[PDB]
RNA sequence: AUUGGAUAUGCCAUAUAAAGCGCUUUCGAAGAGUCGAGUUGUGCAGCUCUAAAUGGGUGGUCAUCUAA
RNA sequence: UUUCAAUGGCCCGUCCACGGACCAAGGAGUCUAGCAUCUAUGCGAGUGUUUGGGUGAUGAAAACCCAUCCGCGAGGUGGGAACGCCCUGGCGUGCACCAUC
RNA sequence: ACCAUCUAGUAGCUGGUUCCUGCCGAAGAGCAGAAACUCAGAUCAGUUUUAAAUGAGAGUU
RNA sequence: UUGAGAAGCUCAGACGAGUAGGCAGGCGUGGAGGUUUGUGACGAAGCCUUGGGCGUGAGCCUGGGUCGAACAGCCUCUAGU
């Protein structure tokens, strides 16, 4: 299943591998990101309309 | 002092290991013996059915096994025990008819003389 | 609650075939990060040696 | 299906065991809220992050 | 367990706190402020309902509509000490087993409080019973 | 006046009678409630299996 | 054809649609739950469906294989319709809904346009009544709370819209809203109730049956 | 290379024997300075006394065991 | 950074006294059983697999499964959350809880 | 007298007890918070007038 | 208008001593699981440094010198921290 909102909470909160920590603000290492910041937005994994 | 439990594990395999040691001497046999049933002792578990220790005098006699040869086929015998009703006795010649039933004894090699 | 009905079935030559399995209903289980990680980590801790 | 069973049915090869239910229905929450049933009854809403 | 937010991990439990968020705010209905606060409790702050006290406490005047769906933020739990079940329709956050089969099998039918709001997103028609909290 | 104390030795087994009695009893009560409610399993579920 | 219509491949789905036609052309009278298993595998049909240009044709043919149906059970084809979408409706994700807001929108017109076929051979008002009678125990049923209301402020969006577009000179005289007024005047959801009428864009010039 | 318990087979086999279970107009032995009692020290031990044969022990007249 | 200038600046801990020559390293609420509350989790008139048995070909002290037990558990009045219908308020329904017969 | 265990003998006591920021905060049954409820359609007050003014939302198990 | 890490973003107003005591959030160390297509003989770690930077702070990042074989961030686990 595609919850796309389960998937956020799973990797938004908990873990994803493509997370940089930073001092202000998180990053994504995930190539599809448009911002390369972590957010819900942003996120290529928890969105399933992304370009 | 305290009883630490780490050789869990390693008791359950050693008892394992002990059952495939007895089969492999004996396997084609059961590992274990036959049991009878019996009924506990008490108001509070008489009302249950449990294996007991072995089968009395008066069962194995109403089945056909004397005492002698019970052994050698499996059948415990307990001298003990006793049968004050019927319901115990017909449970228990059952069990014994039905294990006979299933029993395949292979036969021994008997000295035969070559004289009278 | 709608999801995908049925899996692809591949062969060694990674081709696809033409039976599907009906996915089963374990996919549509609950997905609980915070259940998964307690229960990960008590089972986690059950093959260890005293010291 | 024999090893997990269903929400309803039983598994197979777990004695009387039941796939856990779940506390939501439809887990997408932004599909209820952004629903026809729920944006037709709601108060208009007021400005996002507002002027000073 | 307080006032701003669940101390539940469950993420299920905070997606149901994230609507019932927008429906405290967005509408002027004080059945999802109620919802949102009670969704906010602890386990005993939230004792568990029967089925026997739900068809109890909707009987007598059931003649009405009776459309209105029984509503505990809370589980319904069974009561196997009465032998005919109404005609119910619950929205719990947890049914039994047995409870979830028995309102199904014999009667109505069993929501969740997401499965609710999208039929009585104000609460309307709605029995929002409570569980006794005597421990 | 009242009973021998062997009774009071003996008034919990008694007790005892039953209580094994009932639980065994409450256990396959509750097997056979689980067989009564039981959840039919919705035709429309095996089209694809 | 109900495996392969929800295929993993859009090329064995199709090829299950095209196949579809002689299965409903039967003239032989087909159970409730025969409809009930199709339309199962033909949700998944329009689920899986991929581009907005794609998955705008399939809906124009689905509702385009209405008239293929026997009319002995055409009206079962699409009472069933209505009663698998109501069920599943809560289910489809934000991202899907838009997909089957269009397929209600053709399969409305559909009901719509099958009434002005069988106007020509027979009289309007009874095809409208056994049309109305669909709606009555479909998504329109009192009795039942749990179709959802998302659909039914659709219905009420498209209703003459659909009907105008069917009949684009002049639509006769016939009970056309008889499901919503039936409905606001017994709903037991007063959201349905309260807010149906500001969405209905009824007429009153054709309504006196 | 050392041996397990089996199997097949050869040769020997003191059987004028030894058993199991049918029956009975026949018999049926059973452990003592011990048990027990009185008194001291830590059930046990010391010291004084010292038995019985449907008896003796231990449990609730009954049941159940059969010590030394 | 060093120094100068103007200004301020009485040795730290401990309970007058007591400790302090300096530096490095080590150095003190721990583990375990019982109980009580609170929170989370699973199930729920039930609940608890891990005494043991089954089983585990990649490590097999794990994970998985489970027979028989056993534990612990086992009517009216007023106010009132929420709801419906109305023309602020009125009417009906009235959970939890508290005084009432 | 010495030596080895018991022994980590006996603690009202002595000396000591190791990172940061924030918030609340005494005493010197009462004083401080937490849950639960009931709430401007409510009661209060280290106050004053008279024989109402003014400030504050008040409470409870 | 793009400003949903809804645990985000945004508006406003008041407030700020603090021993005992209570509450919360963080910094650090040894080891564990996962992760970074992680760092490393073109130099890991450590150490030195009037070199620079960040954080209210616990602390962290870095340049240069020295050195010569291993080390770290992030998410959980744990403790002889």
């Amino acid at each position: 299943m595609q919850q796309d909102e389960v998937i956020w909470q799973v990797v938004g909160h908990e873990f994803c591998s493509y997370r940089i920590k930073g001092e202000a603000q998180n990053f994504c290492r995930n190539e599809y990101n448009v911002t390369g910041l972590c957010n819900r937005q942003s996120c290529p994994l928890a969105n399933s309309r992304y370009a | 002092y305290v009883k630490t439990w780490f050789n869990q594990p390693g008791r359950k395999l050693r008892r394992r290991q002990a059952r495939q040691t007895k089969a492999a001497k004996i396997a084609p046999r059961p590992v274990e013996a036959i049991r009878p049933a019996v009924k506990p002792p008490t108001i509070r578990y008489n009302m249950k059915v449990r294996a007991g220790r072995g089968f009395t005098l008066e069962e194995l006699k109403a089945a056909g096994v004397s005492r002698r040869v019970a052994s050698t086929i499996g059948i415990p015998v307990d001298h003990r025990r006793r049968n004050r009703s019927e319901e115990s006795l017909q449970r228990n010649v059952e069990r014994i008819k039905v294990y006979l039933a299933h029993l395949i004894v292979f036969p021994r090699k008997a000295g035969q003389p070559k004289k009278g | 609650a709608a999801a995908r009905p049925t899996v692809s079935i591949y062969n060694k030559d990674g081709s696809v075939s033409s039976e599907t399995l009906a996915l089963p209903f374990v996919f549509k289980a609950p997905i609980r990060p915070d259940l998964v990680r307690s229960v990960h980590t008590a089972v986690a801790k059950n093959k260890r040696q005293p010291y | 299906d024999s090893v997990f069973g269903s929400t309803t049915e039983v598994a197979q090869l777990k004695k009387n065991y039941f796939l856990p239910e779940n506390i939501i229905s439809n887990a997408d929450v932004t599909r209820l809220i952004n629903s026809d049933e729920i944006q037709s009854i709601v108060k208009a809403a007021g400005p996002s992050r507002v002027k000073r | 367990s307080q006032r701003s937010k669940p101390a539940s991990e469950n993420v299920y439990l905070k997606l149901l706190v994230k609507l019932y968020r927008f429906l405290a705010r967005r509408t002027d209905s004080r059945f999802n402020k109620a919802i949102l606060k009670r969704l906010f409790q602890s386990k005993t702050n939230r004792p568990p309902i029967s089925i026997s006290k739900i068809a109890a406490l909707t009987s007598r005047k059931s003649a009405s509509s009776q459309n209105k769906t029984t509503v505990v933020v809370g589980t319904v739990t069974d009561d196997e000490r009465m032998l005919t079940v109404p005609k119910l329709s619950i929205a719990a956050l947890r049914f039994t087993k047995s409870a979830r089969a028995r309102i199904l099998k014999a009667g109505g039918e069993v929501l969740t409080l997401d499965q609710l709001a999208l039929r009585a997103p104000t609460g309307s028609n709605t029995v929002l019973v409570r569980g006794k909290k005597h421990a | 006046t009242f009973v021998s104390s062997t009774m009071v030795r003996a008034a919990i087994r008694n007790q005892a009678a039953q209580r094994y009695v009932n639980r065994q009893e409450s256990k396959l009560e509750r097997q056979v409630r689980a067989q009564q409610n039981v959840i039919p399993e919705d035709p429309l579920d095996n089209v694809f299996a | 054809f109900i495996k392969k219509l929800a295929a993993n491949d859009r090329k064995t789905r199709d090829k299950a649609l095209e196949s579809l036609q002689r299965f409903l052309s039967q003239k032989k009278k087909f159970e409730r739950l025969d409809f009930l298993k199709l339309w199962k595998g033909l949700f998944y049909c329009m689920w899986m469906a991929d581009k907005p240009l794609y998955q705008q044709k399939l809906s124009d043919n689905l509702a385009a294989l209405v008239p293929i149906v026997w009319i002995d059970n055409r009206i079962l084809f699409q009472s069933t319709f209505w009663e698998t979408m109501g069920r599943e409706w809560t289910g489809i994700d934000i991202l899907r809904t838009d997909k089957f807001y269009l397929l209600m929108r053709r399969f409305c017109a559909a009901a719509f346009r099958d009434i002005q076929t069988r106007s020509k051979t027979a009289l309007l008002d009874k095809v409208v009544a056994e049309y109305n009678q669909m709606w009555m125990d479909g998504p329109f049923n009192t009795e039942n709370l749990a179709f959802p209301n998302g659909i039914l402020f659709h219905l009420a969006d498209i209703w003459t819209e659909e009907l105008r577009k069917v009949y684009p000179e002049d639509v006769p005289k016939a009970d056309w809203y008889l499901p919503f007024d039936s409905t606001i005047k017994s709903s037991h959801n007063v959201v349905l109730r309260k807010t149906l009428p500001k969405r209905l864009d009824r007429v009153s010039e054709y309504t006196k049956d």
